[PDB]
């Protein structure tokens, strides 16, 4: 459920 | 309780951040830790990004002025270590959920509880190799996460050692070691100047 998009900034 | 100066570790800070001579965005983050090789670097967890990075936040250019928030990141202990203690030092499969929705699962590894914020947990993956945060157990509880299974100490780690390799544009990564990972002696964390991320390598 989680998203690599969020990974870093 | 008591401290004569500094000791901002696990006490959340807010700094803006300036790249090359862009716009300063304004960050909120928590520290993690220090590394007592060289002092003047910290880790911090940022609030939004499960990533972890480490920052010389007193000896850059790049950091803004440095505010230090009264807000507590509140310990609030985990329900059950038991769980927790069956998964450090293995190697799991990490199902990340795209955009779109499809799936795509990245093989990696548990490093070890997480210090500061002790429901989540720090991780390293194959294809990509850094220092994360997940509160993993939220993970493995859901389904998105699956476990494959597996005498006199000598000097063992060598923390501090200056390290080098070989790249494309004529440059080669220079950094070195800062930590011996409890659960496996053969990874450590190493940091890389000119790079602010921590990357998690075995060295055998």
């Amino acid at each position: 459920a989680r998203t690599k998009q969020t990974a870093r900034k | 309780v008591s401290q004569p100066r500094r000791n901002i570790v696990g006490c959340r800070i807010q700094h803006g951040w300036k790249e090359g001579n862009g716009p300063v965005t304004q960050w909120k983050g928590t520290v993690l830790d220090q590394v007592p090789v060289n002092p003047s670097l910290y880790l911090i967890k940022y609030d939004g990004f499960d990533c972890v990075y480490g920052l010389e936040l007193n000896k850059d250019e790049r950091v803004s002025a440095l505010e230090v928030l009264p807000d507590r990141v509140a310990t609030s202990r985990i329900s059950d270590a038991h769980l927790a203690d069956t998964m450090i030092g293995k190697a799991v499969e990490h199902m990340f959920e795209t955009e779109d929705g499809s799936k795509d699962e990245w093989r990696g590894m548990v490093l070890a509880r997480a210090p500061v914020m002790n429901t989540w947990f720090y991780i390293t993956y194959e294809k990509d190799p850094v220092l994360y945060m997940y509160q993993l157990l939220d993970d493995y509880k859901e389904g998105d996460l699956r476990i494959m299974p597996d005498p006199g100490e000598v000097v063992d780690s060598l923390v501090g050692k200056q390290v080098e390799y070989a790249k494309e544009d004529g440059s080669k990564r220079t950094g070195m070691v800062i930590h011996q990972v409890e659960a496996k002696p053969s990874v450590y964390f190493i940091k890389f100047d000119d790079d602010f991320h921590i990357y998690v390598y075995d060295l055998v």
